[PDB]
């Protein structure tokens, strides 16, 4: 019955300062500490410090020396931690499991490891600023080349856009890519569909692109020629 | 000061340093033969080395004390054990001379492989090669080559250089400052301190003399009836006053007698409990061999093995890259480590020996609360007769049927008893003939008693009076060895392999009775008697710390060894020798 | 500073197979200071070891680990489909430091993709802007070789590539390779070339064509 | 609030056993049921009360005594009993009230090259009395007429154990936790 409540995304900006919230429940809170990692996407692990909410101790790497802080709620068992100074890289995924690593009371150490953990949180930082989802769409070619379709959501921000084709109707055969990061600093996501080479020109195809940011919903028809 | 105070306190750091530099070593040795690796060599090497440089030094800081201001009788006698000198004043030059001729004898035995005549190129080792046929031919003339090679190769090699070796012994011996080397080698016999369990230097004289005395009819006995068997063998080695070479052993010098069996059968139409077939059967592993060993033990309320020795002792030879020596050992590392190393299969001989090393573990394990100078038998000797004695009870075929291990229909009878009786008596008491009339003769020799120029003359005559040598072939006066030995070749102390072979048997029947056993001896298994174990273990508890005066008694009734048990022990097999040699003439 | 330096970098096995996962740190590292993690994919990691001996709570028997000073290991014997997620180390000897990972995927048959291409959409030319984006359909493994021909040289800069995760059934891979150039570049050269070496082709396939 | 009973057993480092470490507990809600529901912990006796009957007291000074022994000198921490380690490493008072939860702890404290890390001195001229900590840190020498270094029979007192893994039961290093209530 173990419940680690954790806060949700960010799209923060560089130059500020953000604090991530993680509720937790189901043990007694002041016999363990909490303890934070920090990964970037595509990236892996790395720590960031540790803070026992039994005396206020607290413990942070070398590498965020100072750039961070963490503060702790007890009525509400609930955890924080506090970055500072956010940089371009500073994009990443953050976690807070359950310290069982370091003693709460004595400080010294204990044998163990982080047993239970959250659910994550993205917090993204970029130099841009809301934007509409330009979509352009990608026919097949004239000549009847199986072939595949989709509509190129570019242009776009954040990461907010839903794309379904037809309210989810042709899903057999759906490919969506991850979002990657032009060299302009703004995202463009692709998602395609595939249909079959006698029913091409038969059905309609639409791309609900349910960014809600932006409530921007372009359903671009295309039928391949 | 207090000169009283200032030995038990260097006895104390004595026994744990070492104990940890003995550790150090072993754990070096045990990973040297579980792992024959350069590295490994190297560092067992150091070890080694570390190990003899700091025994020295004690041994030169413990030769300081006079053997008389400490009162203590523990201390005395730890003090005792470790106040010799080797070479204290014995000079550099003569110490290197001894050395040397020392490992050149070695080499010409062991290392110097036994080149066949007419092809010098081809040089065969002494063993596994000539082994084969001491252990296993029974051909007279390879036979005849192989003593012959025996006694004119490593005989004409070892005559000058070991003859050169007793004359340093002489001078040894006789510049030692004591009574000779022979009383560093007897050290540890001596109690002092404490009246009516003191223990002189001749008694031991007297007490092998004697003993000799009383067993010169189980001696004559047993040894001519292993002659007749082997003129059974051997027609042109035994006359029917012919007497048995010492290579016709099993082993080169003779130390065991096991190899004799083959030949010495009393009822070989009977197969004996050969377990291999029914162990096969019943799919047993070498882990049930030792549960099986392990349950017998607890059957007579010994404690049984630890998990440590179940995880870290090597119970199967791993084979591939991994090259292990197979030889046999209950590695007491020491500081609660007990393991045992052997390539141990399916086989009944691996049953026994496994039963034979958890008797040496279990004696380590009885006397793990003495000091490390005391973390021994109350002599050399108890540890091995430990050993040996539970194999003696657990090959017993009523505890076999006891295990569900052989059909309970099947009925044994007393064919089967007299051959593993023989089987037993040959494997281990004949290591005494060979340490009371080899070693004392030996030691004799070391004083310069018997005349250098008579050695060979001497040689067979106590043959010729014992058995009565008739000789088809004449002999040289160029003939000696004794050196090649390992223990009188690597600095170890020797008369343990009497007072091992006396005391087990000593301990047999004091253990049977308090078993309630009804009837022979040999068919008695301990199992199921808590008295056996309680009585034996009131010794096994004592380790080195009292004397083995009262280690003796505490089970034997006795304060002073005796054979009597021994004889008493192969009554079975002596109503039968008797029996027997009515036509085999004893000389 | 103890560095874990985490290897090796990816694993691909087969449902039934056994798993093995090694972490070892530069300096001597006690055996009472580290941990083991497994991070489903889009979830978060669970302790798996902790302790370098003992096995986490609700943790099936599968799982093991050991190691001590220097050297490491996770041991998983059974592999089935939910055994197929990132994992970690930790240590804590001296500082908290972690290992780089190890992701864990799914050991397939090779497959081959279906290359494709696309011209510029023409309402796209409509915002001052042209795109041509290779695409290869289901393919295995992931690792494939693309390159953009502009006319017949090489380009720099105009690509910008996108993998997908294995599929949940058919546990292939997608790959999409996007060019980006300005429509004044677009009118200026002719003939495009995508250039493909997957491994699991044979041959150079470079299925494009020019404008027309 | 709760117990930092982890914080002592559930804990990575102990200290030497000459210069033994003294933790002291208060305030918690001891939950011995983590301890008690079955035996993960070995020899569980406690001397003076019975386990079923731990509440009835109050937790004034509960001393978790915390070191590494060895194996068969868990004996020597008894009420009333002597030996190398009772005499003046650590004395235990015969009218002693508390338990002893010494448990195995070989694969957390060894060392194939061996553990050179635990202290314990060897040789004594005196005793040590009961309810007496040993944090000085003296230096001594032997007897007989004075002298300087490891000579004839002068020794250095504090010595080392090895712990290397594969030690028996009797001398692997049971980590050794004491309860003194008072
Ligand atoms: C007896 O002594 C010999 C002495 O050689 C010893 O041999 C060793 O065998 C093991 C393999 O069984 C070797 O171990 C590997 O060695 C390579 C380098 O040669 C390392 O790169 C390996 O470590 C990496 O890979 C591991 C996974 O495979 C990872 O877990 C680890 O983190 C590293 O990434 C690994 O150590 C060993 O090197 C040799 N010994 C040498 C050459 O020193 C043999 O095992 C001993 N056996 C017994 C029974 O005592
Ligand atoms: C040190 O940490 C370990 C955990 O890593 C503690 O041991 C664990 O204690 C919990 C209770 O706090 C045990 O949970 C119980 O499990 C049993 C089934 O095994 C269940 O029936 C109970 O209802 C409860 O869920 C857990 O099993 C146990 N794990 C073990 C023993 O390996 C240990 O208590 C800590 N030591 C301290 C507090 O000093
Ligand atoms: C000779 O040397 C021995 C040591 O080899 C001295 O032994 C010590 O003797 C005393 C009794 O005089 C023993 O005391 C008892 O110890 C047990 C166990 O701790 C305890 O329960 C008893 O109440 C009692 O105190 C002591 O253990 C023993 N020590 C050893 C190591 O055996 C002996 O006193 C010396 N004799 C002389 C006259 O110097
Ligand atoms: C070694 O001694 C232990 C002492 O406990 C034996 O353990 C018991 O063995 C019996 C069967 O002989 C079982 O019914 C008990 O449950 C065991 N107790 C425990 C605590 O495990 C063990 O069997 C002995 N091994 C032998 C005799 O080979
Ligand atoms: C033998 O050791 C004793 C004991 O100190 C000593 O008195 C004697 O001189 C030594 N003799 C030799 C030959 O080393
Ligand atoms: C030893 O006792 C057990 C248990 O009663 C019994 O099964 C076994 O046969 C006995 N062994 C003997 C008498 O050799
Ligand atoms: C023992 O542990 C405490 C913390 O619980 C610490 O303050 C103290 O310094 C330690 N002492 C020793 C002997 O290690
Ligand atoms: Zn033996």
């Amino acid at each position: 019955q173990v419940q680690l409540v954790q806060s949700g995304a960010e799209v923060k900006k560089p130059g500020a300062s953000v604090k991530v919230s993680c509720k937790a429940s189901g043990y007694p809170f002041t016999s363990y500490g909490i303890s934070w990692v920090r990964q970037a996407p595509g990236q892996g692990l790395e720590w960031m410090g540790w803070i026992s909410t039994y005396n206020g101790n607290t413990n942070y790497a070398q590498k965020f020396q100072g750039r961070v802080t963490m503060t702790t709620d007890t009525s509400t068992t609930t955890g924080y931690m506090e970055l500072r100074r956010l940089r371009s890289d500073d994009t990443a995924v953050y976690y807070c499991a359950r310290d069982y690593t370091r003693g709460a009371w004595f400080g010294e150490s204990l044998i163990g490891g982080f047993d239970n953990w959250g659910q994550g949180t993205l917090v993204t930082v970029s130099s841009a600023s809301t934007k509409g989802p330009s979509v352009f769409p990608l026919a097949p070619s004239s000549k009847s080349t199986t072939a595949a379709l989709g509509c190129l959501v570019k242009d776009y921000f954040p990461e907010p856009v839903t794309v379904s084709w037809n309210s989810g109707a042709l899903t057999s055969g759906v490919h969506t890519f991850p979002a990657v990061l032009q060299s302009s600093g703004l995202y463009s996501l692709s998602s395609v569909v595939t249909v079959p080479s006698s029913s091409l020109g038969t059905q309609t195809y639409i791309c609900n692109v349910n960014h809600k940011p932006s409530n921007t919903k372009v359903d671009k028809k295309v039928e391949p020629k | 000061s207090t000169i009283e105070e200032q030995a038990k306190t260097f006895l104390d750091k004595f026994n744990h340093e070492a104990e940890d530099l003995f550790y150090q070593s072993s754990l070096a040795s045990w990973n040297y033969n579980t792992n024959i690796t350069e590295e490994n060599v190297q560092n067992m090497n150091n070890a080694g080395d570390k190990w003899s440089a700091f025994l020295k030094e004690q041994s030169t800081l413990a030769q300081m004390y006079p053997l008389q201001e400490i009162q203590n009788l523990t201390v005395k006698l730890q003090l005792q054990a470790l106040q010799q000198n080797g070479s204290s004043v014995l000079s550099e030059d003569k110490s290197k001379r001894l050395n040397t001729i020392l490992n050149t004898m070695s080499t010409i035995y062991s290392t110097g492989k036994v080149c066949n005549p007419d092809n010098p190129q081809e040089c065969l080792l002494l063993e596994p090669g000539l082994n084969e046929i001491m252990a296993n031919s029974l051909d007279y003339n390879e036979r005849l080559w192989a003593w012959e090679s025996w006694r004119s190769e490593v005989g004409k090699q070892l005559r000058p250089l070991y003859e050169e070796y007793v004359v340093l012994k002489n001078e040894m011996a006789r510049a030692n400052h004591y009574e000779d080397y022979g009383d560093y080698w007897r050290g540890d016999y001596e109690v002092n301190g404490v009246d009516g369990y003191d223990y002189s230097r001749g008694q031991l004289i007297e007490d092998v003399e004697h003993t000799f005395e009383e067993i010169k009819p189980l001696y004559e006995h047993l040894h001519a009836y292993v002659r007749a068997k082997l003129m059974n063998a051997y027609p042109s080695y035994i006359s029917p006053i012919g007497c048995l070479p010492a290579h016709l052993l099993g082993d080169m010098w003779g130390r065991f007698w096991t190899n004799l069996y083959s030949l010495t059968v009393p009822f070989g139409q009977k197969p004996n409990i050969d377990v291999t077939d029914a162990m096969v059967d019943q799919a047993w592993d070498a882990q049930r061999i030792f549960k099986e060993a392990e349950k017998f033990f607890v059957s007579v309320g010994l404690p049984n093995m630890t998990q440590g020795f179940w995880e870290n002792s090597m119970l199967t030879d791993p084979g591939n890259v991994q090259k292990a020596v197979c030889h046999p050992t209950a590695w007491d590392l020491g500081k609660g480590d007990f393991r045992i190393l052997m390539c141990t299969k399916v086989t009944m001989d691996d049953f026994l020996t496994a039963h034979h090393e958890m008797g040496h573990i279990q004696y380590d394990m009885a006397y793990a609360a003495q000091p490390f100078l005391l973390r021994n038998g109350a002599n050399e000797g108890f540890h091995e007769a430990v050993g040996e004695i539970m194999s003696l009870s657990a090959a017993t075929p009523k505890h076999l049927k006891s295990i569900g291990l052989l059909s309970p229909d099947f009925q044994e009878d007393n064919e089967t008893e007299i051959n593993f009786l023989l089987k037993q008596a040959l494997t281990i008491v004949g290591t005494l003939p060979f340490t009371y009339m080899l070693e004392k003769w030996r030691w004799m020799v070391f004083k310069g008693e018997i005349p250098k120029d008579q050695w060979m003359k001497k040689w067979w005559e106590m043959k010729r009076e014992i058995v009565g040598v008739v000789e088809p072939v004449p002999h040289d006066e160029t003939y000696c060895d004794p050196a090649s030995l390992f223990h009188v070749s690597n600095d170890y102390s020797f008369i343990r392999y009497y007072t091992r072979t006396l005391y087990q048997f000593q301990f047999q029947e004091a253990l049977c009775q308090a078993a309630k056993h009804e009837g022979p001896l040999h068919k008695c298994d301990i199992s199921n008697s808590t008295e056996a174990g309680q009585k034996l273990f009131n010794m096994l508890r004592l380790g080195k710390s009292e004397p083995w005066t009262l280690a003796l008694e505490n089970v034997v009734g006795a304060k002073n060894m005796n054979v009597r048990p021994l004889l008493n022990y192969f009554e079975p097999l002596f109503t039968w020798l008797k029996d027997q040699n009515k036509n085999s003439f004893v000389g | 500073e103890i560095v874990l330096t985490q290897s090796p970098g990816t694993l691909s096995l087969s449902p039934g197979e056994r798993a093995t996962l090694s972490c070892r740190a530069s300096q001597t590292v006690s055996s009472t200071s580290l941990a083991w993690y497994q991070q489903k994919p889009g979830q978060a990691p669970r302790l798996l070891i902790y302790g370098a001996s003992s096995r986490a709570t609700g943790i099936p028997d599968r799982f093991s680990g050991s190691g001590s000073g220097t050297d490491f290991t996770l041991t998983i014997s059974r592999l089935e489909p939910e055994d197929f997620a990132v994992y970690y180390c930790q240590q804590h000897d001296t500082s908290l430091t972690f290992g780089g990972g190890t992701k864990v995927e799914i050991k397939r048959t090779v497959a081959a993709p279906s290359v494709f291409i696309f011209p510029p959409s023409d309402e796209q030319l409509k915002s001052g802007t042209a795109s041509v984006v290779c695409l290869l359909n289901n393919f295995y493994p992931r690792e494939a070789k693309v390159q953009w021909k502009v006319d017949n040289a090489l380009q720099s800069g105009n690509s910008q590539e996108s993998v997908t995760e294995q599929d949940s059934k058919d546990s292939t891979y997608s790959l999409s390779s996007t060019l980006t150039l300005s429509k004044a570049d677009y009118e200026k050269h002719k003939v495009y070339a995508c250039e493909v070496t997957h491994q699991g082709l044979s041959s150079p396939v470079t299925k494009s064509f020019n404008r027309g | 609030n709760l117990c930092p009973f982890h914080e002592v057993f559930n804990a990575t480092r102990f200290a030497s056993v000459y210069a033994w470490n003294r933790t002291r507990i208060s305030n918690c809600v001891a939950d011995y049921s983590v301890l008690y529901n079955f035996a993960p912990f070995f020899a569980f006796k406690c001397y003076g009360v019975s386990p079923t009957k731990l509440n009835d007291l109050c937790f004034t000074n509960v001393y978790a005594d915390s070191f590494v022994i060895k194996g068969n000198e868990v004996s020597q921490i008894a009420p009333g009993q002597t030996g190398n380690i009772a005499d003046y490493n650590y004395k235990l008072p015969d009218d002693f009230t508390g338990c002893v939860i010494a448990w195995n702890s070989n694969k957390l404290d060894s060392k194939h090259s061996g553990n050179y890390d635990y202290w314990y001195r060897l040789f004594r001229k005196s005793k040590l009395k009961p309810f007496e900590r040993d944090i000085s840190t003296e230096i001594y020498q032997a007897g007989n007429k004075p002298c300087k270094g490891k000579g004839p029979n002068c020794y250095f007192p504090l010595q080392s154990y090895g712990f290397r893994p594969t030690y028996g039961v009797g001398h692997q290093p049971y980590r050794v936790v004491v309860l003194s209530f008072e």
